[PDB]
């Protein structure tokens, strides 16, 4: 039920699985059209352009990590350790 | 009705392919066709063609080669039916084994 | 404009509509203009990660993705390195392709 | 029905999205009108806020403003106000006041009280006739007091 | 307890629980004259307090019926004279952790 | 993870006087009630 | 009857609405599916309340469309008819088999196996009218019908009355 | 009661369905404005007579089209009135 | 490229089993399918009232199927129940009747022993049902008698009989030897006198999980898309086994119904009886150990609804 | 070409849902059914250019849910059936 | 004791044909045959008959007879499991999909 | 027994033929027979006794219980008592006239489609532009005794008199 940031306990680190998720849904919406949030270099695949949103945490996007409880954390993408 | 979409150009009166015609895959060999009763069906446009099921035995789909020789048969029971034998040349190629 | 014969080409348009138009029968009608959020379907070309797979598949590396390069006559072309962990070897050996259609999944195969 | 048994969402017993129980809500319709053409003015405002950087005269300025507010697309809104004009028993809210307080009193249940004020009744008979729950609940002539003064208190046309 | 020599009459076995919350456990003295403990593959057991178990099972967020099970007849648990949800800790030395604890529920 | 030890340890099964190999494997999964070489050893 | 109630309701937005305003765009949407639509459960969806204090909950991403779904619980103003419901409508269509009452967003039908005996139908009146003993029935007539039956449908209603019974028929 | 699909092109409509099918694509498609219109194509006297009958033309050696020709005739005339008798060794005949 | 629904869409999360109540199978189905014909009369069309009827679902893509209209792609295709005239066993749950029926009285429908036995007692506090209905099973096939009076209870002290499984039928055992088959309505009367806590003390729920409804008093018909027909050559017709076992089902139900309607030489009923039982049971499950397999006409063996299930290249 | 068991359980060994449901469901069969809200049953009787639905017998025109399955499994439930067992599906938890 | 025991038991076969496999798979194998407190098969018979998803049990070995008991019993299966979740054609909980991904307002303001 | 036997009667002019009836009081005129003694004492056979056995075996009017002779004669003696069962007649007759005057107590159809509408299908089919009823799917035109039921109800309650008199 939404532990609060305070007792959160989780990985601060984005696991691969999450990265990847995170790159797929990203990059979709990017081929939808959804806003840019980074200035590109000329990019042109979505994929790519995901990435480089990645890069600099402009990703708008909060992932809800489900404890075996049922419960739950909420990481912003932004705050989450990468690599 | 319910007609292939390879072309029959090549097919003689009779049905068949006159051997030594170059032929590749979709193409129609034997043309045979069955007959409908009007009220049987009348699925799509059955009514307006009134006649005759298209069942015409093509060549395979991925094939090509040239008719070497087309027979004319009556078998035990006095149907007329017929082979017909497609020669290729099979050169080795990448993929082939040894 | 270049149509499903050549190479880099597309076989069917989907309009935002939901409903798919074949090429093959559209150069009858002789011009079609795409608009945002249609969806194209073009041949492989390459970089388009592809997952490979030789079977009985027993190794969670017996399926990996792979970047597609385009290449004449018949085999699958693959390096050498990869041959051990497919257990493979070139003689009559067949390995099965498979192509992800979503952008979603295209990113995971290059990304797991 | 009415047995006075409802729907489940039409159940007596509501709580609010703050998880606070609450009774059911029902409307005669003549502020029912009103709330309706109430809500519109500050919808309307909202709208030009964002936008900077006789009953036959009310049926048109409805018209109006719900060309303006609504879409236009809402045939039903527009049939529903024109309904709710013509067949409203009280015109102004300052009327419908004392009438909202008047028609609770007993504690009658939302269903009956809102077909109470939404209906024309003389005798406790038509009422309790029209709305059969009214019957050993409440004494005829109180009931018919109430009709009495409601036709009264009714707004003239 | 009691020890035994050789067996006893199944009607002893049945009058043995009949004295709640008092409890007769048996042992043949054949069976006991070598102390599994000391045993290489045995590693050391220790029971557990309930308010230590209430512990152990809010922080791992867990049920009972969730961890993992031992069974009464298991020699070690007749050792330590375990009881129905009773829950027993387990530290093995292990050749990739080097001391790995575990948590136990005797059936 | 099930997985993958699951293929881990099956995997080194496919490239295979005590019982051993992959026939003691199978007894060894199977936990055979009673199995062909019984032994013991004692220190 | 017209009720207020608290409903809840799931939107998805594509993509590209993704811009910080989209609040904004929710409210839209929603107002623009709510409102003079109907829902079998509660009835013709009327207008809504408290436009500004909607709440947005937390908006979930789906898988694939990669659409974001959102919850939003809003108060509003609904109407839902009932059986045994007594109700004042003016009519609109007639038919042989009984003139279309209309109250409020609903059309309720009434039968003429519904209406009284000295109630009769006359087509040699423009338009149809239905002239009793007593009283004529036509279109700009106003007529208190009470409500034998409804019927809900998911997105749709449709209903049946009788102004047979007493303090009944033309008002 | 009606029950009979046909396929129309809303975009063309022009004529009634003139199309092709695509069976590989397992896809039919109107060969106009080459619009998709379907996917995923999918791929007791009696007895004893005919059994008797059945053992006449087999040691008869008359080949199966025969059979089966006077099968079908057997069959028409069967329980008619007209026939009327002949004990069921003229029929067979 | 199905066509859109208002509905609203969400995925499945739990899944519930249980039994089909008759009465439900009858809410739900859309016809009694009566005719054992396939095809109509004009041999064209549907037999409407056949095994395969415009009311169920359609094939050929032509085919609008009247009750949902739509198409053959957009039909879920439906179901039709069938009547049948005598109740029988499903053959899946033949052995835990046969079980329960141990467990329980066969004429007061009590559970044998009581709860004021101490093994018993014990038993009822397993939390695992499977568990609970073994162990209770173990107790009470052994006690051959329901008893009036017990020291600290129902009564009728008849002496439950021993059953035995033989050849698709349950055969009592008393030694009072009298021994007699057993019907299937005297033990689907027995499984409707069990008591809620009866049955719910035993591995069954009293919503899903019915005794009464593991004998068959009714029988769901699937929809042609469960077994379609092929076509051979394309001029062929090419019909599905479980088409032809629906047609067996029928006609050995039909034939049981006339024999019961009149000249009843009871020798005949029971067989009648025996003869749908096997039909159903084949339909059910071709391969059960010692029955003889139904074939069909070119000699090959049905393959039943457990075959299709069954092994690998199954639908699983 | 087969896609199997061992195939699908190296995609679960990679970890990768997303590909392993696409490949499952769009790459080979999709299918939407509609299911009632009390029996979990496919009964429903969706007749939609009218936006219309009855699951008869349970008697609901109102609550009736969309989901997507495999084809194939929608035979398994209907087979299920017709063996005279009913696998009720439900979009909530009542379990909790 | 059992578990120990167990391990050194695989671990031999492995070691005996040359090969090296990882100590933590090996493990992992061990403490599932044991949690169920005794020495539990990996057969039909020995974890297939615990109490797991009647889905996930009958893809393994017995399908119709699990599938009648499960509804002779009424069980319930939540669907957390993975082979349930494939025959239903719907996302996992597993890798990829075991959490979930939401827009927040906050952060997309800024 | 008489009250019964009229009750019998009665339920013999309601339900079926003379013959039945007449059968009926042949078996009321000697105290037992066994499955042999209705063929001796009528002139039906046996194979068409076995019709009406079995409409009599359809409702409860009578009970059989069976019994064989035991004496080693041969293969000793089939023998079937037939004897009335009072209570099961008195419930089946009683859910059967209740039933009769629950059905006593107790639309729309389109040529071509021979589809079925209700009064709730009315308030659906009914559309604004022509005024009529209007089929769903092929969209054709909807077409579609108390007393009498009473009439004959006024026989259902001589019956009913009947049963309230063989009660008390
Ligand atoms: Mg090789
Ligand atoms: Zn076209
Ligand atoms: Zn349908
Ligand atoms: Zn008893
Ligand atoms: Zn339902």
């Amino acid at each position: 039920k939404a532990i609060p940031k305070d007792q959160r306990a989780t990985t601060p680190y984005m696991t691969k699985y999450e990265r990847a998720r995170i790159l797929g849904t990203r990059a979709l919406q990017i081929s939808m059209n959804a806003p840019v949030f980074v200035d590109l270099e000329g990019e042109t695949d979505p994929l790519r352009i995901a990435m480089k949103e990645l890069a600099e945490k402009k990703i708008p996007l909060v992932i809800r990590r489900y404890l075996p409880d049922g419960s739950f954390e909420d990481w912003s993408v932004e705050e989450l350790i990468v690599d | 009705l319910r007609m292939k979409h390879g072309t029959y150009d090549k097919l003689d009166d009779d049905g068949l392919i006159a051997p030594g015609v170059r032929v590749s895959g979709e193409d129609v060999i034997i043309g045979k066709t069955t007959p409908i009763s009007p009220d049987e069906e009348e699925l799509g446009q059955r009514t307006a063609y009134h006649s005759k099921r298209d069942a015409s035995t093509p060549l395979r789909s991925t094939e090509n080669g040239i008719v070497d020789q087309v027979l004319v048969t009556t078998n035990q029971d006095g149907l007329k039916f017929v082979k017909v034998r497609v020669r290729t040349t099979k050169i080795p190629q990448i993929g082939d084994k040894f | 404009r270049n149509g499903p014969n050549e190479h880099p080409g597309a076989k069917y348009v989907i309009r935002d509509s939901g409903d798919r138009i074949d090429l093959r029968y559209s150069k009858r009608a002789g011009d079609i203009q795409l608009q945002y959020g249609w969806k194209v379907e073009r041949h492989i070309m390459d970089n388009d990660p592809v997952l490979f797979n030789r079977q009985p598949s027993l190794h969670k590396m017996s399926m990996m993705a792979h970047r597609v390069k385009v290449i004449p006559y018949s085999t699958f072309r693959l390096n050498l390195s990869v041959t051990s962990p497919y257990n493979a070897d070139f003689d009559g050996d067949e390995m099965n392709l498979h192509v992800p259609q979503s952008e979603e999944t295209r990113a995971e195969l290059s990304q797991l | 029905a009415a047995t006075l048994q409802l729907g489940q969402e039409f159940q007596l017993k509501q709580i609010n999205h703050q998880g606070e129980e609450e009774e059911l809500i029902a409307l005669n319709l003549s502020e029912a009108r009103l709330v309706i053409k109430e809500a519109l003015v500050e919808r309307r405002r909202a709208f030009k806020r964002s936008q900077k950087k006789t009953r036959e005269k009310e049926l048109e300025s409805i018209d109006v403003l719900l060309e303006q507010t609504t879409g236009g697309n809402n045939k039903d809104l527009k049939n529903t106000m024109q309904y709710l004009t013509n067949f409203s028993r009280f015109r102004d809210q300052e009327t419908v006041g004392a009438v909202i307080q008047l028609l609770k009193s007993t504690g009658l249940h939302p269903f009956e009280v809102a077909q109470l004020g939404s209906l024309a009744c003389d005798t406790a008979d038509e009422a309790k006739t029209l709305i059969p729950s009214l019957n050993n609940k409440i004494s005829d002539d109180e009931l018919e007091r109430i009709l009495k003064e409601l036709s009264n208190l009714e707004t003239l046309y | 307890i009691f020890v035994y020599q050789n067996n006893i009459t199944p009607s002893a076995m049945k009058l043995v629980p009949s004295i709640p919350p008092a409890t007769i456990e048996t042992f043949n003295e054949a069976a006991l004259v070598v102390n599994i403990t000391h045993h290489e593959l045995v590693p050391k057991h220790i029971r557990l307090s309930s308010d230590e178990k209430r512990e152990l099972l809010k922080r791992y967020r867990l049920k009972e019926s969730q961890l993992p099970r031992i069974q009464r007849a298991d020699p070690v648990a007749l050792y330590l004279g375990l009881k129905r949800g009773e829950v027993v800790k387990i530290i093995r030395k292990s050749e990739t952790s080097g001391r790995y604890a575990s948590y136990r529920i005797c059936m | 993870v099930g997985v993958l030890a699951a293929q881990s340890i099956g995997e080194p099964a496919t490239q295979m006087k005590v019982t051993s190999g992959v026939p003691r494997l199978k007894e060894i999964l199977n936990v055979a009630k009673n199995m062909k070489t019984p032994s013991l050893t004692v220190y | 009857m017209f009720f207020i109630k608290d409903l809840s309701l799931n939107i998805t937005l594509h993509p590209s609405f993704f811009g910080p305003r989209m609040k904004q765009y929710l409210k839209t949407k929603l107002l623009e599916e709510v409102e003079g639509s109907c829902t079998g459960k509660f009835g013709y969806i009327l207008c809504v309340l408290d436009y500004d204090n909607i709440d947005i909950q937390r908006g979930r991403i789906l898988p694939t469309d990669g659409s974001a779904e959102f919850n939003v619980k809003y108060r509003a103003v609904v109407f839902k008819p009932f059986k045994g419901e007594v109700v004042d409508g003016t009519v609109v269509s007639c038919s042989q088999h009984g003139f279309e009452v209309q109250v409020g967003p609903m059309k309720v039908f009434v039968t003429k196996h519904l209406m009284p005996q000295d109630l009769t139908f006359n087509a040699g009146s423009n338009p149809p009218s239905y002239q009793s003993s007593e009283d004529v029935i036509t279109i700009k007539s106003r007529i208190r019908v009470k409500i034998e039956g409804c019927i809900s449908q998911v997105s749709s209603i449709h209903a049946i009355g009788s102004i047979k019974e007493d303090y009944l028929g033309a008002i | 009661p009606n029950l009979n699909i046909v396929l129309t092109c809303p975009e063309c409509k022009v004529y009634p369905p003139k199309i092709v099918e695509r069976f590989s694509e397992g896809d039919v498609v109107c060969a106009l404005c080459g619009l998709v219109l379907s996917d995923k194509l999918v791929d007791n006297e009696v007895q004893a007579a005919f059994a008797k009958i059945t053992m006449l033309c087999d040691a008869a050696e008359l080949p199966k089209i025969v059979k089966d020709c006077a099968k079908e005739a057997y069959k028409l005339c069967h329980d008619e009135k007209t026939l009327k008798g002949k004990s069921m060794e003229s029929i067979m005949a | 490229g199905q066509q859109y629904s208002s509905a609203p869409l969400r995925t499945v999360k739990e899944v519930q089993f249980g039994l089909f109540s008759p009465e439900e199978v009858r809410a739900i189905s859309v016809a009694k399918i009566r005719f054992p014909e396939t095809m109509d009369e004009t041999q064209t069309r549907a037999k409407i009232g056949g095994l395969n009827d415009p009311r169920l679902g359609s094939i050929d893509r032509n085919l609008k199927c009247q009750t949902c209209q739509e198409g053959m792609n957009e039909c879920p295709g439906h179901f039709g129940h069938i009547d049948l005239a005598k109740p029988v066993f499903h053959v899946g749950f033949i052995a835990k009747i046969k079980k329960v029926c141990e467990c329980v009285c066969m004429h007061c429908g009590k559970l044998l022993l009581d709860e004021h036995n101490e093994l018993m007692r014990q038993a009822l506090a397993i939390k695992d049902s499977k568990k609970r209905f073994a162990a209770i099973w173990t107790l009470c096939k052994t006690k051959m008698v329901c008893e009036t009076d017990v020291p600290s209870r129902g009564g009728c002290g008849n002496t439950q009989p021993t059953i035995r499984k033989d050849g698709l039928k349950l055969v009592g055992s008393w030694k009072k030897p009298e021994l007699r088959v057993l019907s299937t309505e005297e033990i689907l009367n027995i499984f409707k006198h069990i008591s809620v806590k009866d049955f719910t003390s035993l591995g069954f729920n009293e919503v899903f999980s019915r005794p009464e409804w593991m004998i068959l008093t009714c029988l769901p018909v699937p929809p042609p898309p469960v077994r379609p027909s092929i076509s051979f050559n394309e001029s062929q017709r090419g019909e599905d086994d479980l088409t032809f076992k629906l047609a067996d089902i029928l006609k050995a139900n039909i034939s049981l119904e006339t024999l019961e309607h009149n000249g009843a030489p009871h020798h005949a009923i029971e067989e009648a009886e025996s003869l749908l039982q096997f039909h159903v049971a084949t339909y059910m499950d071709n391969d059960i150990a010692g029955q003889p397999q139904a074939l069909q006409k070119s000699g090959r063996p049905v393959k039943s609804i457990r075959a299709r299930l069954k092994g690998k290249e199954g639908r699983i | 070409l087969r896609f199997g068991e061992m195939e699908r359980d190296c995609m679960i060994a990679h970890g990768a849902a997303s590909f392993l449901k696409e490949r499952l469901m769009e790459a080979s069969d999709a299918f939407r059914v509609h299911i009632c809200g009390i029996c979990g049953l496919m009964t429903v009787i969706a007749k939609l250019n009218h936006n219309q639905f009855e699951c008869k017998g349970c008697d609901n025109k109102i609550d009736i849910y969309q989901i997507h399955i495999p084809y194939a499994a929608k035979l398994l439930f209907q087979e299920l059936m017709a063996m005279n067992i009913t696998p009720r599906l439900y979009t909530d938890r009542s379990r909790d | 004791a059992g578990r120990a025991a167990l391990y050194k038991e695989v671990y031999n076969v492995i070691a005996s044909d040359g090969s090296y496999v990882n100590y933590r798979h090996m493990a992992l194998l061990v403490d599932v045959m044991t949690t169920q407190g005794g020495l539990t098969s990996v057969t039909r018979h020995g974890f297939n008959r615990s109490n797991t998803g009647a889905l996930m049990r009958c893809s393994f070995e017995e399908t119709v007879e699990i599938l009648f008991e499960a509804g002779a019993s009424a069980e319930l299966d939540d669907c957390r499991g993975v082979s349930e979740n494939v025959i239903l054609g719907q996302m996992a909980p597993i890798g990829t999909g075991a959490f979930d991904v939401m827009i927040d307002e906050e952060s997309l303001v800024k | 027994d008489d009250i019964v036997k009229n009750l019998l009667k009665f339920v013999v002019r309601g339900f079926y033929g003379g013959s039945f009836v007449l059968v009926l009081d042949a078996i009321l005129f000697h105290s037992v027979l066994a499955e042999d003694d209705l063929k001796q004492l009528l002139s039906i056979n046996k194979t068409e006794l076995g019709p009406l056995i079995a409409r009599l075996r359809s409702d409860r009017l009578i009970s059989i219980h069976k019994q064989r002779e035991y004496p080693p004669n041969s293969k000793s003696v089939e023998r079937v008592y037939y004897y009335v069962k009072y209570p099961h007649a008195i419930d089946a007759i009683k859910w059967k006239v209740h039933q009769v005057v629950q059905r006593l107590k107790d639309g729309y159809m389109c040529p071509i489609c021979l589809t079925k509408y209700t009064q709730l299908e009315a308030v659906q089919l009914l559309n604004f532009d022509r005024t009529e009823f209007l089929c769903s799917l092929c969209d054709e035109p909807l077409v579609e005794k108390q007393d009498k039921l009473n009439r004959l109800m006024d026989q259902i309650q001589p019956i009913i008199d009947s049963l309230k008199k063989i009660d008390d």
